[PDB]
């Protein structure tokens, strides 16, 4: 019955994307229902894909150092841990970046396959003075929510966030019987534009209350 | 301290601006140690002494240098806190001053003062004037926050304050940590180990930065530049930084989102409730590394070998050793994991006996450091010792249940839930929040100073801004820190743009939305960003059956030798108003010394059956034998049954 | 069970919810006041969730009458120190008189905030979480939105500089310091306090570490006369929860008509208590360890009831370590003349016909002023304008009106004292 | 604190019995 | 002090030894009990007697 | 967790044994060592039932000592119900408490009939309750029967019983603190009233209605009640309904 | 459940006239219980047992 | 006395 | 992938049933999330029929008295409120009541249509005496949710067929996070608690499906 619209979208400089949606009419009270259930799912239940591991060459553990290079090992993985990726096989991938003399190592730098792509070529990872070479290997996986190490040799295991999504707002406003227009703002990290967050939620949320529409 | 009594650990009229009157310990130290006020200094002869200015005509000449005065000198004359307020040059406004003549608080006219204190956190401690709005606290709050500054822990990332109070970047400079630039010149080389700076026209001066290094209490002290590569540098310009600084100034926590609202009983009596994104953002996560030892010394049956070949131990246990018997460099250690192999000689080849040193229960990390020392290599070994192995261990610890928050205003409190952000309450604009602190704690603990802070540092990550506010800040005004506060909160607003970031109706508090349900609460709640710090120490302990003393045959107490929790008279006088006999009577006996018992409980709890009936405990008999020993005839007897027999002494000691 | 609750129609204190969880225990037993506690503590934790209770800075409202308050105060404290500049008072009358000029302020002021509070927000969440009794108090609410008031030097004196400002306006440095004064002897206080509170519990301990119960009755006829504990006029404990869990030495009856009330050798719970001081006996005869004659002990009719469930004592039961416990545990626990005299004012314009009847001594009074001091306890009799008045003395007062003067409104006239 | 509570006794652990 | 002057009064006024002490012994019990009680209850405390 | 498998290891021991197919104690010990997960399954089957005393370092009384029964959580700290603090005058700012574990049938049973907390109610110093709800338990109680006159929202509407009332408030028909009037027969405390009934109508029959202050009582011509309609808060409604669902479960 | 053994502890409780005798009668009930069932925990079995018998 | 020994108390429950 | 399974049902004397359902697997947070949105449909989205308004014959007025009648006005207004009736038409229906002399007036007196089904036949209405006559006409309609009000007397009927609803969720670890939901619903007996769900399940897939295949 009622018509879901996309009124705003943007694009900030870090290739985060921001949606903005309108969804009515709604039942009185119906669209804070709708709302809480696409923000929980949103912001809880959406499969994302992050960085899982790293070797750096010429280091075995997270307290150590390399020469001619600006940062620790610990920071250059709270680098990576935060460099977004999206995947179109469903299998773990391997990029590789190696760097070489006076440069700043980026995340345009990671080699990946053709599957998995860099949403922001600016992530900064690290600073290399001359004569210093920093080459690393990722490893990325798909996965939901955060996710705690377990503690395949001298990879450096990061404690992973798969949070697609980071920001859910909405607010329900009178469109007058009384009808309720739901606002939608969806802020995501760019893996997955606003639109394909909120109809993977939608569909979270109606393969959930499916098996309770008769089997009872 | 037994002789030490109520009028020696008080505040004396005398301490004003040299003893500070808040910072003290708690309990049997509380007025026996003390804190050296910000700008007091001891003179040549062992007197502490502080600054004034003087003051001609009631005008203060700040022209002419500090007078410093010990505590006989400034008693005849009248002498104005730092607080006072003068106009343009150096004249003293209003009518009426607060002095001090002969150890008593007068008022006077501002032409009969003869001295002014310097500044207005001349009465206080340097832990004591790092707290904003302190003049909203109470003392024992005050006391508390500044105690707990101390105990604060460095971060994986570090980051100053928002609602600073200005002596931030003079707390670090002095720890000696932070690296400045003494050059107005070009940075030439960055590394995370090594900087190097060449001036403008002259030398080059270079300098080596300490990493993951470990403290006296196991925390650790990196250092990590800021400059980069060909970078402008002037002198004075900070360089490096240390692991509790961020650019120039003590960083000794975060500051979070916040809210001052209950939860459902997890704000209950201090206790806090935090975000999951405490978690996984690294926030309030830490380094802290411990030391290891094991010493190889020589016995009567032989000497002790560092080795791999450890009896009834498999393959699979010796992995990550080094063909010397002592694990390697970046090798990840779990509980019960060997560190380095020992075999002793043992007397009774199937001959060596382990005592490897492992990882105690409870810690894990990654091993960062194996230093050797043996007397071939020319070091100082112990008098019977033939090598000293040193491991250390490092590991990251996150925030978690159980761990102790704190604040600047003196509000601890212990992490009782972690809860996924689409459970926290959330802001009009979709943010959940990261700390929900209960306000019944704040009225009765007169703290009022952490809702200003909060509301402060709320405008300050609004208006992309950083407040120096100095404590006693209203000799400006009649009410200053409101009148600033609401004043930034007024200017932030209309800077974002956002109207439900500040409120005419409830200037604090805007409306806050459950993300259980997605319904907003009654009424608005106070929100804002907090300065929260995370405690040092590793207490859980628990016990079933281990070592025990050596007279008494009592367990041992300790968490570092599976020790027990003693139960005092206290706990006997509790359980005797109970009416309970039967578990006093195992606690007394079964469970503590009676030698013979304790065998006999634990075996019939693992076979199953009933626990037989305990004994005379060692300690009686111990305490029989040291008053016979004292020549004392002391005994037990058993009474005669029939009439004519003598009563028999009974032998307790078989 | 079989007693129906009532429906409480009213707001839930905590004193409400103490009375409550008391009759659930005293009319269905320990495991239904247990679940009736459990489901009570869901109930609030849910609601002051649901409420939004949070603290601000606003919301610690200040009275709007603070500034005009110390304006009459300071006043009158000028006054005062120009009288004492010109020889006229003493020293001490001069402190005295500034010291009871702050602490009548500081009592206006406190009676100013409450009203305030009351008034304009009753749902204010500093006062809510004040007055329902959850967290904090009276000294509290002061010190937060009124005024500190006089502290004391390390040494006892009395500072005569006052605190005029909360925690919400903030303290000076002088303050600050006075303030420190204060706080320091309290960390201190418990600090050693906590040694002394031990020593004392286990001296208890062993001086009374023998008395357990080991007969059922000892057949005397002593006891001791329970009574109210009173301050004179006013009472301080009454009767009812003196004579809780006690037994009766003799029959007690009503002093009205020949109805018993209770016989010989019987425990008295609440409503025999309640019953007992409804009908104004004021005093009953009740058996007590101290006259029983039993071996080296008490026994179960002269102890009574244990006071944990509401019983007569079982037998083997250790009441002096339970006695030891209780006189111990609240060990830890352990300005000039305001209200503990009355000012009286009258609020009429009228001539003085005081004349020479009372007993009326020339005194100076402990301020710098001269008076009248009464030891004939009359009544006042003045032309209060339309009607006269029916002020009445007390012994000892001190009356500042003498005759042929002229009173205004809300003038002062006498002051009567409540009872080197 | 004293070095004599530090010190473990000689004997069978209840355990290895 | 108290003991004695209560031991001397009743020794007379009644004249057998026992209830003397006894008539003594009651009233000291009686004003120490009210006096601690007192104590204890000038700042709020309660205890049953 | 890691402290119960810890104190419960000779059970977890001798239930390994007989409910399982390890053979001698070595095999249990190292499969205690291991962290199996069978380990968890035999330690949270062996400690219900099994009292636990829990005690704070200054036991002033006996209440200081009290009786629990153990639930295994994840964590390192020691989960304290709220209605405990006061008896052991307990705070979540760092306190730290130690447990006890009864090993004899005998020790169990006393410490289930006689240190058991759901059994420590009155003060054993003063006979008074010790399990009161207090702080955020007292603030919301008293804000959800207190008196609101700003939101009255459906004030005056009558309901058939207290049921009645919590359903129109739980969907939002009627205001928190709105003044409504409920058919409630049974004894009624108010306060605020007043003995004397404000008017009092005698209608075209042997019916009075009396209505007091808070209260509208039909009554037969010399004769019973008929009806009942007290006026109170759905607050309060929510408030007594609770107590009575308590009292009667 | 639980709250059902804790009503059946406060039945028995009451109606013994001593806490410590029917706290030692349990003992003793459930010691025998264990005993000729080694051939739910004793303790438990004893209280169930004692309530459904006293009618 | 039976605390130091380490006997059943005589209350309570040891009281027989 | 989940089961659910209904661990108990009931039906209380008053004809209201209830019932409690498990859920399980769920993942972390989607147990509160699954509860609160069923109960927010079940409590507020359900259709269901309640007598919306009723004429008496003797009187106009809610406080006002009929002869022989030991109820007044107000107390049958407020009996009558809480009348559950289904009906199985969606045209608003008409009932008529005519009750005479000594009787206990229930439900089972009501002469509704074929179309309209009183749950609980035995249901107290008023108690007539002696030569009393009672006439009522009651107006049933189809509504969702409490609605209250500003010839006919207007009432404030309660549509919902759903009484109460309840959920707590559980956790049911073996060996991550995996959450189990337990619901209580109680129904005043126009609906089993199993139709009350799929109705709830059906308005919200219905509500979530056109937000999956365009935005
Ligand atoms: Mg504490
Ligand atoms: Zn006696």
């Amino acid at each position: 019955t009622f018509q879901v619209e996309c009124v705003e979208s943007r694009t900030e400089a870090d290739q985060g994307q921001y949606g903005r949606f309108s969804i009515e009419p709604l039942a009185r009270g119906q669209g804070t229902t709708v709302g809480n259930a696409l923000r929980r799912v949103l912001l809880s239940n959406l499969e994302g894909t992050a960085v899982t591991a790293v070797r750096i060459g010429g280091v075995n553990h997270e307290f150590a150092t390399i020469p001619g290079v600006r940062e620790d090992v610990l920071d250059i993985l709270l680098n990576v841990r935060e460099l977004v990726v999206h995947a179109h096989s469903p299998q773990p991938q391997i990029g590789r970046l190696r760097v070489v003399g006076p440069a700043t190592v980026t995340a345009a730098d990671v080699d990946f396959g053709p599957e998995v792509e860099v949403i922001n070529p600016n992530h900064y990872i690290a600073s290399l003075s001359e004569g210093a070479t920093l080459e690393m290997e990722l490893k990325v996986e798909w996965g939901t929510g955060y996710r705690a190490i377990d503690r395949a040799l001298d990879f450096l295991q990061l404690d992973a966030v798969f949070m697609p999504v980071r920001r859910v707002n909405y607010s329900v406003e009178d469109a007058r019987t009384a009808i309720d227009r739901l606002v939608l703002e969806v802020w995501t990290n760019g893996s997955l534009s606003p639109q394909e967050a909120l109809s993977q939620a939608a569909s979270c949320l109606v393969a959930l209350f499916e098996p309770l529409k008769n089997v009872s | 301290r037994e002789r030490a009594g109520f009028a020696v650990r008080d505040i004396h009229p005398s301490h004003y601006g040299r003893i500070c009157p808040i910072e003290t310990p708690e309990g049997p130290n509380a007025g026996l140690i003390g804190s050296l006020a910000t700008h007091a200094r001891v003179n040549d002869y062992g007197f502490i002494e502080t600054p004034f200015w003087r003051v001609e005509e009631g005008r203060v000449r700040k022209d002419l240098a500090p007078v410093y005065m010990t505590a006989d000198q400034e008693d005849d004359l009248r002498v104005a806190p730092g607080d006072v307020a003068t106009d343009d040059a150096g004249y003293i406004l209003g009518t009426t001053i607060p002095v001090r003549y002969r150890q008593d608080f007068t008022t006077t006219t501002p032409e009969r003062v003869d001295y002014v204190a310097l500044s207005p956190v001349q009465i206080i401690s340097v832990a004591t004037s790092l707290i904003p709005f302190l003049e909203h606290d109470d003392a024992n709050r005050a006391l508390m926050g500044s105690n707990m500054q101390r105990q604060a822990v460095p971060l994986l990332r570090p980051e100053r304050p928002l609602v600073g109070t200005g002596l931030e970047p003079q707390a670090a400079r002095d720890s000696g940590m932070v690296i400045t630039s003494p050059v107005d010149g070009t940075i030439s080389y960055v590394d995370a180990t090594h900087i190097e700076v060449t001036a403008d026209t002259g030398e080059k001066y270079g300098y080596a930065l300490q990493k993951y290094q470990r403290s006296n209490q196991d925390t650790c002290l990196n250092q990590r530049p800021i400059v980069f590569e060909g970078d402008r540098v002037q002198r004075g310009q900070v360089i490096a930084d240390g692991s509790a600084t961020e650019k120039g100034e003590l960083a000794l926590g975060q500051n979070i989102l916040v809210a001052y609202m209950p939860w459902e009983g997890y704000n209950y009596e201090d206790a806090i409730l935090i975000s999951e994104r405490l978690v996984y953002d690294d926030v309030y996560t830490s380094i802290h590394i411990e030391k290891f030892e094991i010493e190889a010394r020589q016995t009567k049956l032989g000497p002790e070998e560092i080795t791999r070949e450890i009896p009834n131990v498999g393959e699979d246990a010796l992995r990550q050793l080094d063909e010397n018997g002592i694990i390697r460099v970046g090798a990840w250690v779990e509980s019960g994991d060997i560190l380095v192999g020992k075999v002793t000689p043992k007397g009774e080849a199937r001959d060596v006996r382990d005592n490897s040193l492992r990882v105690p229960n409870g810690e894990k990390g990654r091993v960062v450091d194996v230093r050797l020392f043996t007397r071939e290599q020319g070091d100082e070994l112990p008098p019977g010792a033939n090598m000293v192995v040193r491991v250390y261990v490092a590991q990251k610890r996150k925030i978690q249940v159980g761990d102790k928050m704190a604040g600047r205003h003196g509000n601890k409190g212990i992490i009782s839930r972690i809860l996924p952000c689409e459970d926290m309450p959330y802001l009009p604009d979709g943010t959940p929040l990261d700390i929900v602190l209960n306000p019944l704690g704040v009225p009765s603990r007169m703290n009022v100073g952490q809702v200003f802070e909060c509301m402060l540092g709320w405008a300050g990550q609004l208006l992309d801004a950083r407040f120096k506010v100095t404590p006693f800040d209203e000799m400006y005004g009649a009410e200053a820190s409101r009148l600033t506060v609401n004043a930034k909160l007024s200017e932030a607003r209309e800077q974002t743009g956002q109207p439900w970031v500040f409120s005419d109706d409830e200037p604090g508090k805007i409306q806050v939305y459950d993300g259980r349900t997605g319904e907003p609460f009654d009424r608005p709640v106070t929100v804002g960003r907090a300065y929260m710090l995370k405690l040092v120490h590793d207490k859980i302990h628990a016990r079933s059956t281990g070592p025990y003393s050596l007279v008494t045959q009592q367990p041992l107490g300790g968490k570092a030798q599976q020790g027990g929790q003693r139960f005092g008279e206290m706990e006997v006088w509790a359980l005797e108003a109970y009416g309970a006999a039967y578990i006093l009577q195992e606690l007394l006996t079964v469970k503590s010394d009676d030698m013979q018992g304790r065998n006999e409980a634990l075996n019939a709890i693992v076979k199953g059956k009933a626990i037989p009936r305990p004994g005379t405990p060692e300690s009686f008999k111990v305490l029989m034998r040291e008053l016979q020993s004292l020549c004392l005839d002391i005994a037990v007897y058993k009474a005669s049954t029939e009439d004519y027999e003598e009563d028999k002494e009974v032998d307790l000691m078989a | 069970a079989k007693s129906a609750p009532i429906f409480r129609n009213r707001v839930i204190d905590k004193k409400q919810l103490k009375k409550l969880i008391g009759w659930t225990f005293a009319h269905y037993g320990t495991a239904k006041t247990a679940v009736v506690a459990d489901d009570l503590k869901a109930l609030g934790f849910r609601y002051a969730t649901r409420a939004g209770v949070s603290i601000s800075i606003d919301d610690l409202k200040v009275p709007g009458s603070k500034a005009e308050l110390l304006e009459s105060a300071e006043k009158r404290i000028q006054e005062t120190e120009d009288r004492y500049t010109r020889g006229e008072i003493t020293e001490v009358e001069r402190f005295q008189k500034v010291i009871d000029t702050w602490a009548n302020t500081n009592d206006e002021l406190t009676d100013r905030v409450v009203k305030n509070f009351r008034e304009s927000d009753p749902l204010n969440s500093v006062y809510m979480m004040a007055f329902s009794g959850a967290r904090g108090n009276i000294s509290q609410v002061r010190q937060l939105v009124g005024m500190r008031g006089l502290m004391a030097n390390p040494q006892g004196e009395i500072i005569d500089l006052p605190i005029k400002t909360n925690f919400r306006e903030g303290l000076t440095v002088t303050e600050y310091i006075i303030s420190s004064y204060g706080a320091r002897k309290g960390l201190v206080d418990t600090a050693l306090r906590t040694a002394d509170s031990g020593y004392l519990t286990r001296r208890l301990v062993d001086v009374s570490q023998d008395v357990i119960i080991h007969e059922v009755d000892c057949g005397t006829s002593r006891g001791l006369f329970v009574e109210a504990m009173t301050d004179g006029d006013r009472i301080l404990i009454p009767i009812s929860q003196r004579l809780l869990g006690r037994v009766t030495a003799e029959a007690v009856l009503d002093p009205s008509t020949d109805e018993v009330l209770a016989e010989a050798g019987q425990d008295i719970n609440e409503d025999l208590a309640n019953r007992i001081e409804k009908a104004g006996i004021k005093k009953v005869k009740v058996r007590s360890p101290l006259t029983c004659e039993a071996a080296r002990s008490v026994c179960q009719k002269c102890y009574g009831w244990s006071l944990a469930h509401a019983q007569m004592v079982d037998m083997g039961e250790a009441v002096g370590i339970i006695a030891a416990q209780s006189i111990g545990e609240p060990g830890t626990q352990l300005v000039f003349t305001g209200e503990t005299a009355r000012l009286l004012r009258a609020p009429v314009a009228g001539t003085i016909k005081l004349g020479k009847k009372a007993r009326t001594r020339p005194y100076r009074t402990r301020h710098g002023e001269e008076a009248l001091l009464a030891e004939a306890n009359f009544d006042l009799v003045l032309e209060g304008k339309g009607r006269k008045e029916t002020f009445a003395i007390l012994q000892g007062s001190t009356i500042f009106v003498q005759d042929g003067d002229k009173v205004a409104a809300e003038a002062i006239l006498a002051e009567v004292p409540v009872s080197k | 604190s004293r070095l004599g509570d530090f010190i473990e006794a000689d004997g069978e652990t209840p355990e290895d019995e | 002090d108290l003991l004695e002057i209560y031991y001397d009064y009743f020794r007379e006024q009644l004249g057998e030894d026992y209830e003397a002490a006894l008539e003594s012994l009651r009233r000291v019990q009686a004003l120490l009990v009210n006096e601690v009680q007192s104590v204890y209850q000038s700042q709020g405390i309660d205890i049953s007697d | 967790r890691e402290m119960a498998i810890e104190l419960f290891q000779p059970f977890v021991i001798h239930r390994l044994i007989k409910n399982h197919s390890i053979n001698n104690i070595k095999q249990a010990k190292k499969l205690i060592q291991k962290n199996d997960p069978l380990i968890w399954d035999v330690l949270e089957e062996v400690i219900e039932g099994h009292p636990v005393m829990l005690n704070r370092a200054p036991t002033l009384h006996r209440l200081g000592i009290q009786a629990f029964e153990p639930i295994l959580v994840e964590g390192r700290a020691i989960q304290l119900h709220p209605l405990v603090c006061p008896a052991f005058n307990a705070d979540f700012d760092g306190d730290q408490m130690a447990v006890h574990v009864p090993l004899s049938i005998e020790a169990q049973a006393e410490a289930r009939m006689l240190m058991l907390a759901s059994g420590n109610i009155l003060s054993p110093a003063t006979g008074q309750p010790i399990v009161t709800p207090s702080q955020d338990m007292v603030l919301g109680c008293y804000y959800l029967t207190a008196e609101n006159p700003g939101a009255q929202k459906g004030a005056g509407r009558y309901f058939a019983n207290l049921e009645d009332a919590i359903r129109a408030f739980e969907q939002g028909s009627v205001d928190l603190h709105a003044w409504v009037w409920v058919r409630f027969d049974g004894e009624v405390e108010s306060e605020g009233e007043s003995d004397e009934p404000e008017s009092v109508v005698a209608a075209d029959d042997g019916t009075v209605t009396k209505t007091y202050r808070f209260r509208r009582i039909r009554e037969t011509e010399d004769g019973q009640r008929l009806s009942q309609y007290v006026k109170t808060t759905p607050g309060r409604i929510l408030f007594n309904n609770t107590v009575q669902t308590a009292l009667i479960h | 459940d639980s709250q059902d053994l804790l009503f059946k502890a406060e039945s028995l409780i009451v109606n013994s006239t001593n806490r410590y005798h029917v706290t030692l009668q349990i003992a003793r009930r459930a010691k025998q219980a264990r005993y000729e069932e080694m051939e739910i925990k004793p303790v438990l079995r004893a209280i169930l047992e004692m309530s459904d018998e006293l009618n | 006395e039976n605390v130091i020994i380490g006997r059943l108390i005589p209350a309570g429950t040891g009281f027989k």
